[PDB]
């Protein structure tokens, strides 16, 4: 019952195991709100537990790490999560965010614009996405695989995520993709990281620990996104905003992991050791560079 | 010879009553840091909440050039240390206030060099 003290609640491993069919997620808490500290937002919240989460985890973490942060926008028009981001990472690391909508940004360069526009030179070590689209809450068919923007991040992390790199994009009960988990098996690990301030929402984080880019594990999505709803539906999570008040520990460790041009012939069985175990990044390391592409029209006449 | 004083305008706003800027981005934090007013990484004391730059910036937040040749903004992409008791506007507190440039504490709110 000490789940309470975490930030929040993994997957279990049995639960990736089975079989199930997809069903309709029924939470007995479904949109309960949790306690925040005076005057704290819930995305900050959220981002904080997330990262403490990470935190457990064998990210790899080089000098000039690289980090994208995709829908990192509010109707605000600030960003709290890539502000959690930028604390949580080391200083210097090079944060780049984005989104559909104008917003203001501590990130070193932001983008605004459809995902798709976004084109990159570079490849990167940790990729995070917290972009929904409002019109998944039209629900007026079976709960399918969805495209969009998470077409976008599966080739985006095959073509642009290095080896060893990790990612966190999130999901719900109608907002996933079967690709997306497939692509989880192409990881040394992965889970969905439930918080435990928002305990409440089907939402969760798909997370893919020390990117392999070749299938460590043959996932189908369909399949195990019933899964996660099966694991959801028949484990309450008791909000908890607990772990918000120990910060002590919170920095992610500079480990100055290696980084390493490699050819993909020279990936041996114990370079894909070091990649799993976290100590290694497999990627040019030249300078970064990011566009938007821009369409052009002239709509006089 | 014409450009727009949003300082002033905001200044003048409040003192009239105004609801000051909201949606400042508070961080989680120790509150157990330096005090310093503007710094790579939440450094709030015991008296002091942190908050993510960018959303403590007139200029950043109203969409307008920052006074500045360059343009260059001194909040964005660090945070600032708000006293407590002035949270409620720290778009205000940042365009009052000054840092001193010897001890980066704020001049009133930390800087003892007097
Ligand atoms: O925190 C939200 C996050 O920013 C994003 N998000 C949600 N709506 C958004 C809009 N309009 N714009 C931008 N971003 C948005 O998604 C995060 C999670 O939001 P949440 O509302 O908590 O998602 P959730 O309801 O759990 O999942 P879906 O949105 O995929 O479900 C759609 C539809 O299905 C019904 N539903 C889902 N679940 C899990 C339910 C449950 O447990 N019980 C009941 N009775 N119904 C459930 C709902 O009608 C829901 O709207
Ligand atoms: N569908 C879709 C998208 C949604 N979002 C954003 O995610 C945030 C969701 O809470 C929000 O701020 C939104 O504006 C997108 N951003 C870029 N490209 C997209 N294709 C999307
Ligand atoms: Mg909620
Ligand atoms: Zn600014
Ligand atoms: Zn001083």
């Amino acid at each position: 019952s000490s789940q309470a003290w975490q930030p929040g609640v993994a997957m279990p491993n049995l639960y990736k195991m089975q079989r199930m069919l997809l069903e309709k997620c029924d939470l007995q808490n479904y949109g309960d709100s949790a306690t925040l500290p005076k005057g704290i937002m819930m995305n900050v919240a959220k981002y904080t537990q997330l990262c403490q989460y990470l935190n457990t985890l064998t990210l790899a973490v080089p000098y000039n790490m690289r980090v994208i942060h995709f829908g990192a926008g509010s109707d605000k028009g600030v960003a709290p999560g890539t502000a959690v981001l930028r604390q949580w990472l080391p200083t210097g690391t090079l944060l780049v965010d984005s989104d559909l909508n104008d917003f203001v940004s501590d990130a070193d360069s932001t983008l605004i614009g459809d995902c798709a526009t976004v084109h990159t030179a570079n490849k990167w070590d940790l990729i995070i996405s917290d972009m929904y689209d409002p019109k998944t809450k039209n629900v007026t068919k079976e709960n399918d695989s969805k495209e969009g923007f998470f077409t976008y991040i599966c080739g985006f992390i095959q073509q642009k995520l290095a080896l060893g790199g990790s990612v966190a994009i999130k999901i719900t009960e109608h907002s996933w993709n079967a690709d997306l988990y497939k692509l989880m098996g192409h990881f040394a690990w992965w889970t969905a990281f439930v918080t435990n301030v928002n305990a409440s929402s089907s939402e969760a984080f798909l997370i893919g620990c020390n990117y392999l880019g070749k299938p460590r594990e043959q996932i189908d999505g369909y399949v195990m996104h019933a899964n996660y709803i099966f694991w959801r539906n028949t484990n309450p999570i008791q909000l908890s905003s607990y772990s918000l008040f120990d910060m002590s520990k919170f920095p992610l460790k500079l480990r100055g992991t290696a980084v390493m041009s490699l050819k993909e012939g020279q990936i041996n069985d114990m370079i894909l050791s070091l990649l799993s175990k976290g100590r290694l990044i497999i990627r040019e390391n030249n300078r970064v560079v990011i566009s938007s592409d821009v369409l052009v029209n002239n709509e006089n006449l | 010879a014409f450009a727009v004083d949003a300082a002033k305008a905001y200044k003048d706003y409040l003192a009239s009553g105004g609801q000051p800027i909201t949606n400042c981005v508070k961080m989680l934090c120790t509150h157990t840091g330096t005090g310093q007013a503007i710094t790579v990484t939440p450094e709030a004391n015991m008296d002091q909440e942190s908050f993510g730059g960018a959303s403590c910036c007139l200029y950043c937040r109203c969409h307008i050039d920052h006074p500045n040749p360059k343009g260059f903004c001194d909040l964005k992409g660090k945070y600032v240390q708000i006293p407590t008791t002035c949270a409620n506007d720290p778009v205000g507190f940042t365009l009052k206030n000054t840092v001193c440039t010897v001890c980066g504490m704020w001049k009133g709110y930390g800087c003892s060099c007097d």
